[PDB]
């Protein structure tokens, strides 16, 4: 939000302010395998071409970092008990670099919908084709705390990389997806080996009840629609247990 | 209780009846949502079956697992005033009798009965 | 979040030590980094109790 | 309703009660099949929950979540003559009174009983 | 049907009840264990549906889909003695009348009430 | 349970990995459900639903086979878990179609 | 403490008794999950062993190696009043005496006892 | 409970108390078999954790994880007399006083003490 | 016994309280060491189970695995003065009486009692 002028100019105060407070756009050169898999995604036969087109276009908004589809916890059923196919085109967006958890307020995503579909939607007054309606959505955060037990016996490199991988996995988890214990254990087992003791635990801060969260018996963390898991902190309980035993 | 822990309100679901009078906001009325990924909570089923068990044991009758008409039987016994046990002593003026008065099922004491008949 | 480079050198007593493994690009979010480190000069002088 | 939408007839499965009276064939009685695995439908459980909860709130009572005998208490309220509120006015000759008559849970109006006492 | 075949006892689960009077010993009061992936058995639900349907069908009533308070209506008909049929012929002296005598619901013979009124 | 909805390539990969994992299983070693689930999480990713169950053929009892409370196929020793047939099925509905 | 630091609550496992008053959040009530892969933490079994050992060493008694019932002896000597050492001094002033006064177990002073015998 | 479910009886292992008085076959006394392919069951360990926690909570005491002598302190408070609450209400005739009586830890009503003190 | 066969002393580990008094050099106070390739020895768990179960069966009570507070009830019965049964006969001059005495909880003989009250 605040910055200084490098070169001094007479009569101009050195303190300048980032109008808006964010600096979008920065991206790196596209590699060869990424371009190959993007080009192969153009020739091949694609059902529901409209949804992928809209996602690729919406990814061009400033500071949009990730785009996700409607998660599995976001389906629905009629009274008879059959899945209903959605008639619109809806998905999420994640500004992982500007807001907290990447979740934006409702106004930003409303502006993105107005730019993408038009007003009123479906008239071809926007990027989307004629008769193409829908809506971009956001999610609300649910703070989850993650505790790793049994990691002190690993070499510092292993514990460090496991912490980093668990953090990066929870941060990139799409909205409307459960945070199962089995996923974290396999981020652990894939490093520590198949005969290492490792136990993870997912809790809520201060054991407070949060909207859009249910702890299944398993110990997982069911998260409902329009909500997203958010890493509060990763704590390691190194109760002095080591390999030597001193 | 017999409601789902993380459910929805009556008007956000189907086969859901609202207007249920519950004691304290602590345990409100929430029903299973209409989403493919919902499995019936076994504990809620335990609460329901416990409720029907507590109800079926009323009037002293014991439950039978083989036959399935038991709640009908206890309900019939409820509307079976002929099954009400006879009184051992003699009633006085302060006792009560049930009857349909002006269309509503109410009660009246023996004293008002003798007052009306003596007129 | 600070920046790190491969030119880290530590001064323990009278000896100098250097990273053995590859230094991570950024200091981890914990705020603490543990690094495998080897001496710069071979021999029995690099051994120490510090 | 409380039945399974895609279920089978009563005689084709187990633990099914036949002869259930319903308003037309548009409300058929179907139960889960013992064959190919099926998960109980959450919406049908919502129907069952709504039914039980509506039963609890009868007679002006409220639902409780701390204990699990509510329907037992409601069944005690039924068949308990004493509960019934008293009548404000005097019981007129036209009103009816309850009582077991020739082993039948019938009712007789005050006219006949005054005739008996006078006779 | 009810009391899931492979269930525990009261304190080995949650929301269960005890004192469940059961005919014989082969009909044990069991409840779903509270562990991971236990799934409600369809057949049990079939049995619960049968019980609820018999309860609603009692008193000669019929079940409806568009109403979620059928059990409430049947309970109200169990109460509200004004729903009982009138007595066709004249009553005799050995009949019984229901009422709250000394705080307990009981029946008293017509002979006693006539002895009372003549006094 | 729940592979039919994944593209046929992923289903073929998961099958040729599960059969090969169970073939090479050392004698006297449990075929735990976790080890099988984690073969689907690697190709299918964290956004898929994919359940795994182990059963005896025709629900018959076999000498030296028990099932743990978590569903693990516990094997008494001097025995070895040999694959009979891997079967795919779908009972949980989802919007993977449409 | 004796609680597994990477643990759960009651409603997330079995054989866990919560309602455990602790002196702050730094010693929370946590238990082992209902999984078949977790291993019991030896540094917690040390806490349980220390607890029971300090329990046995109460009253100056010493732990012993051929008797699996040392805690039983400690409990007996805890309740059995007669093994309490004889008061090596003459009674005096208001040395309270225990008893089941009015139902609640308590103690009364000497003078409070002499007031009733004086009368 | 605190016994291992799939274990052997007392006389088929080591460090196993024999003659444990349970409350029926339902809760059999089984201990961990020797063998080798056996690990402490975490669900079993939860039971011991809970029993010790409840014991510590008894007598209104709260658990502290910084100290390892909690059960010892609750035992000492169990034996100690004037840890008991003082009594304010006047001792009626029919209260109790405990002590030694023919080498037995019993109590006697105030009647006997006053009657003996008459002499 | 309840200790680890090849463990360490108190100060060479964590959650290990020492000062434990044992009879002789055999089976001394050894606790699990802080090595993460060490698992709990099942036989030591059999010993701790034996100790808890024998603690339960004190006072002739029976252990129920369905409940998680048996030791709490045992401790309550230990401190409950009113638990002590009535003495079968009349007391005499040598019997002893409980209570605290100047903060020196002990027993008092009826002899000095009558000597002080007769004054």
């Amino acid at each position: 939000t605040d910055g200084t002028l490098v070169t001094p100019v007479p009569g101009i105060s050195s303190a300048v302010t980032a109008y808006g407070g964010n600096f979008c756009g920065g991206s790196d050169e596209e590699e060869c395998e990424q371009f190959r898999t993007r080009y192969l995604q153009r020739l091949q036969y694609q059902p529901r071409f409209t949804v992928e087109w809209l996602k690729s276009k919406a990814a061009e908004w400033p500071c949009v970092t990730d785009v996700f589809d409607l998660g599995p916890n976001c389906c629905a059923v009629n009274a008879l008990g059959e899945v209903v196919c959605p008639n619109n085109f809806e998905f999420y967006v994640l500004f992982r670099d500007t807001f907290d958890c990447g979740l934006a307020p409702q106004c930003v995503v409303d502006e993105i919908t107005d730019w993408l579909f038009g007003s009123p939607q479906g008239l071809g007054l926007g990027e989307a084709e004629f008769g193409i309606c829908g809506k971009v959505r956001t999610a609300a955060p649910v703070k989850l705390d993650i505790i790793l037990d049994g990691l002190s016996c690993a070499t510092p490199a292993q514990s460090r990389v496991v912490e980093e991988r668990v953090t990066d996995f929870v941060n990139r988890l799409p909205p409307s997806t459960n945070l199962t214990i089995d996923q974290l254990r396999f981020i652990g087992l894939q490093v520590l080996g198949p005969s290492f003791n490792f136990n993870v635990a997912i809790r809520s801060p201060n054991d407070a009840v949060q909207p859009g969260l249910r702890f299944t018996s398993c110990g997982d963390a069911e998260i409902d629609c329009d909500y997203k898991a958010c890493l509060n902190s990763v704590v390691v309980i190194n109760n002095n247990v080591t390999t030597s035993g001193c | 209780g017999i409601f789902f822990s993380g459910g929805l309100a009556c008007n956000l679901t189907v086969n859901a009846a609202c207007g249920i009078a519950t004691t304290g906001d602590d345990c409100p009325a929430l029903y299973y949502p209409p989403k493919c990924n919902v499995q019936v909570d076994p504990l809620q089923m335990n609460a329901v079956i416990s409720e029907i068990a507590n109800a079926i044991n009323a009037f002293g009758n014991t439950y039978d697992c083989s036959r399935l008409d038991n709640l009908k039987q206890v309900l019939n016994r409820a509307r079976n005033i002929c099954d009400l046990p006879p009184f051992g002593d003699a009633p006085d003026m302060d006792d009560r009798i049930a009857g349909c008065f002006d269309g509503q099922s109410s009660t009246v004491t023996v004293q008002q009965l003798v007052n009306l008949v003596l007129g | 979040g600070s920046a790190l480079n491969q030119g880290l050198r530590f001064q323990f007593g009278n000896q100098t030590y250097e990273p053995a493994s590859v230094v991570p690009d950024q200091l981890p979010a914990t705020g603490i980094l543990v690094l495998r480190v080897s001496a710069v000069n071979p021999g029995p002088s690099g051994n120490a109790r510090v």
